[PDB]
């Protein structure tokens, strides 16, 4: 039951130079390892075949190396459309392995999340519900924690948050602190806060509205 | 003695076979004590150790054949290592590993004796070119290198520059044969080998095909016979932890008895056992029974008759 | 050329089995073997069994002994993969991709070149229900800032996914629709939006909301208060 | 080629033995590729399908023999299209199903071919008559239909009308017999039929009973052979997920040698694989190795030597 473990657990390089891997073997997998290109949401494309040699169709930069414990993958030539979760995988062992995911990210100066956050409906007055949440949009990069508190005393195993795939034009993220509370636990309290924080906030951004306030 | 006198040379190399795991094959074949089950009878066994393969990083492959550089390296390491302990006067057991090494195992056996005979128990004849495989690995294809009718026909690989062929076309012998290429049987036609595949393995019983095993190799002159023996040439139910398994093969018994027929001709002269991979048993007992019949082959090799062995010393005091 | 299709997103309950067609066109069957390898979603790639197609051969993972079996369809060309005894950490796309035949006559591969297009497989017992869209928009309105967004929320619906589109997919810009989150009550929770400033009061905007699934659609008409 | 002309006819019937699932008999020998695997070397091979069996509402009984009417029509259908593919010169490749279809197999091979042999594999020697059965079942009782000479003593069963008896007394040969009733060894010494019961396989070996066989069927005259193969006539650890397995039969070996001797006359023109019910495997793994097994069976038949085989062209260019 080899253990394949990939070095860099995030990447994040622009368009640009070298955006070279690492993918670490529990043994000698002996030049018999692969690299792949898989896009969120779709087939995991071949790169590297056996730790070299260039699959059949890849464009012009996708040579690696290895030989035979820690195997490199090189893109030499960035071409930004490559930006996409690679694995490797071992294969001359049973059971066959892959990597943890390598989530090449887009390089974008650090923009700071637009918080806000939005009151329940009055057709959920009529359904029996409460649902609050503080959303942050645009924002680089990934890493935000978000606090909820009824009126201060905070909240808890209804916080839940939720990340986009990167957007190609502005190379943003955006995530919903999604959290769902009960109708008659609505109408207690009224000031509903959302305790934003990203590497641009040097503050804490405290976004907050009142129940029937607007 | 004169026969049973073993050198132990391992062999762990992989790169001629795709399922890697025969790396540990004389790592398993000595774990479950090789030695000291030889050690009873009057076999000075000598260890000469695994050998020390180096790791080509720039393998670049052939046309079909890949990993060409490293199984011509290890081969002719091998091949040394094996006329080393040839001229030592012992018998060159070399256990790994795949039959991408039988090429070095057999020059090297015929650096020392250049008229030797093989007896190849394998389920493939394994006599691919470079040209005609359709695999491209080199598990299948030794015996092309070391026939000597078929210079010409291969092409400079880039590792068997050394190769020079060893044995003539009507001095390999093979038994079990199940599984051929139709390019394998054209030469195996072309070149009239006597072979004994499982038709005549069915036919004739065992008894009949050793016989004749041994009169066409030894009935003219008494010359050295290299078992080249394979563990998929037996049946999957007795060794399931193989390589290429192909069912129907030779049973247990019938592995046993090529093997004590060979030993009772007195010119054993070199073993190979090849392709024990212990890591594709679907269960660590059908890994038990791989390397325990590997084993035993083995034993019976070097005088373990299933009659029973008695030193000749007086018992009943 | 060669390709492998599959068919198709099903989903069972904790029940019957998740039998996966793969259909091998192209290349010459006989002469490779399909293994087929699990994906739960932000996860890591499990390998979960190979069989050959030269003849059979079984040659299953750990930790599914047991509850894969995998056979063939060698007149055509498809591969299957049953599941026995099914469990909601069973929620990963399924994938078949080809190592070659271990066999003696078959060509050198070990490295997955036709891949399968994937297999939206979530095993849980939920009922197919129609969503649940709950916004509100006072777009635009100017309560503290100068950027006033519009967005909806979509609740309680079975299996994924949904379509959401804003102005019927004409208003573009800031269009990101995240995906789903499943939650304590085995229901999912989707949500999307646009950027507009607070500086444009008179943007009416509804997000066009369909699951087709349950073949419902909800067109949630907004006005601030 | 004169032989390897394969019509192959399907047949999913399952009403002359009790254990249902052999209604998909042909569709996994043929999801199995048995087409593809014989394309590989020059079989003409044309797929003339599965059969379409009505099915009987008023199905009364014989006094002991149960599902009569359904058996003689299907027969009677299988006798018709097996009739149609050998006036095409084809070699009838029928494949079930059960025993119960050897009645029509061998008298639709005998509509075209009046003078063949049978060579029957099976366990059983097959040969009750509905009045000495004590099954009451018609997977047991097709020879004593096709025999000539048990006419006189075979009631009109309802359904079998059209049987006239094709082959005689000494132009049956069976192969593989260890289950036979006490009635049906009384039938197999009073006609003299040539059987080789496994007590004969293991006293010659299966190299002399296919020679004593091929002497006995083929050494007066040159005629059509009708292998009309079983597969509980091998052993059950080679195809467990059969009907009536007995234990101790014919190996994977001895079957495929059966097969070679049958081919390598020439002769062979009719085959039938019977019994395969891919539904009493414990395992889907013992169904695998059951239908791997009837395969590679079929595939002996029509010329793939383990030997192996080489298109008569030049490979070492």
């Amino acid at each position: 039951e080899i253990v394949m473990t990939q070095s860099p657990a995030t990447l994040s390089l622009s368009p640009g130079e070298r955006a070279t891997l690492s993918c670490r073997a529990s043994q000698s997998v002996s030049s018999y390892l692969a690299w792949y290109q898989q896009k969120p949401g779709q087939a995991p494309r071949l790169l590297i075949y056996d730790a070299s040699n260039r699959a059949t169709g890849i464009p012009a930069r996708f040579s690696g190396s290895g030989s035979g414990t820690d195997f490199t993958l090189t893109i030499s030539s960035l071409e930004p459309e490559d930006f996409a979760v690679y694995y490797c995988q071992q294969h001359s062992l049973l059971p066959r392995t892959f990597g943890g995911g390598t989530k090449v990210e887009i390089k974008r100066a650090d923009a700071a999340p637009t918080v806000s956050i939005f009151p329940p409906s009055s057709e959920q007055l009529t359904s029996g519900g409460a649902s609050v949440v503080c959303f942050l949009n645009n924002f680089y990069p990934k890493d935000i924690n978000v606090k909820w508190k009824i009126d201060g005393s905070e909240r808890q195993n209804g916080v839940l948050n939720s990340w986009t795939d990167q957007d190609s034009k502005d190379s943003t993220y955006s995530m919903s602190s999604t959290l769902t509370l009960t109708k008659d636990e609505y109408e207690r309290h009224n000031s509903y806060t959302c305790e934003a924080t990203h590497k641009t906030s040097t503050s804490p951004i405290v976004k907050s509205f009142n129940r029937n306030e607007c | 003695a004169k026969s049973r006198t073993i050198g132990i040379i391992g062999a762990p190399f992989s790169k001629g076979q795709p399922r890697g795991g025969v790396e540990e094959g004389p790592t398993v074949l000595r774990k479950a004590g090789l030695l000291e089950k030889l050690k009873e009878q009057e076999c000075d066994v000598k260890d000469y150790g695994d050998l020390p393969f180096a790791d080509i990083p720039n393998d670049s492959p052939f046309q079909i054949v890949k990993n060409p550089r490293s199984v011509g390296k290890a081969s002719e390491q091998l091949a040394g290592k094996v006329a080393e302990v040839k001229k030592n006067g012992r018998i060159s057991l070399v256990l790994g590993g795949d039959h991408s090494l039988a090429i070095g195992s057999i020059s090297g056996h015929a650096r020392v004796h250049p008229d030797l005979g093989v007896i190849w128990v394998d389920a493939h004849t394994d006599i691919n070119t470079p040209l005609t495989t359709t695999s491209g690995n080199l598990h299948g294809q030794p015996v092309s290198f070391l026939l000597k009718e078929l210079k010409g026909k291969i092409p400079d690989v880039p590792g068997f520059s050394w190769v020079t062929p060893c044995i003539s076309a009507k001095d390999i012998v093979y038994i079990g044969l199940r599984d051929v290429d139709p390019g394998e049987h054209y030469i195996l036609k072309t070149l009239g080998i006597k072979y004994f595949s499982m038709t005549e393995v069915d036919r004739l019983g065992i008894g009949k095909v050793m016989e004749e095993t041994l009169s066409y190799l030894l009935g003219r002159k008494k010359r050295p016979i290299h078992l080249s023996f394979d563990v998929d040439g037996l049946d999957p139910s007795f060794t399931p932890a193989t390589g290429t398994p192909v069912v129907g093969g030779l049973t247990y018994r019938e592995g046993l008895y090529i093997t004590e027929e060979i030993y009772k001709t007195g010119l054993l002269s070199g073993l190979d056992i090849m392709e024990v991979n212990p890591s594709l048993g679907k269960t660590p007992e059908e890994v038990t029974r791989t390397v325990n019949t590997a084993v035993a082959i083995t034993l019976a090799c070097f005088g373990l008759a299933r009659e029973g062995n008695h030193k000749p010393i007086d018992y009943l005091n | 050329q060669v390709q492998l299709v599959q068919s198709g997103a099903e989903v069972k309950k904790p029940g019957a089995s998740v039998k996966v067609s793969c259909k091998a066109s192209g290349y010459t069957f006989t002469n490779y073997g399909i293994s087929w390898v699990r994906q739960a979603p932000g996860q890591g790639l499990e390998w979960m069994g190979w069989i050959s197609a030269y003849n059979g051969n079984t040659n299953y993972a750990q930790k599914l002994q047991g509850r894969v079996t995998m056979t063939t369809d060698t007149s055509t060309s498809t591969a299957y993969m049953e599941l026995r005894s099914l469990r909601s950490d069973d929620t990963a796309v399924y994938y078949c991709a080809r190592e070659g035949a271990y066999g003696y006559r078959s060509p050198y591969h070990n490295w997955f070149d036709p891949w399968g297009q994937g297999t939206l497989v979530t095993v849980s017992s939920a009922k197919t229900t129609p969503p649940s869209v709950y916004p509100l928009a006072p777009g635009s309105a100017a309560q503290t800032n100068s950027m006033v967004t519009l967005g909806c929320l979509v609740k309680g619906y079975f299996p994924e996914p949904v379509t959401v589109t804003w102005n019927s997919g004409s208003l573009s810009s800031g269009v990101h629709t995240f995906p789903a989150v499943l939650q304590s009550d085995l229901y999912t929770l989707s949500s999307s939006v646009t950027v507009p400033s607070s500086t444009w009061p008179s943007e009416t905007v509804t997000c066009n909301v369909a699951h087709p699934a349950s073949s419902t659609k909800v067109d949630k008409k907004i006005v601030p208060r």
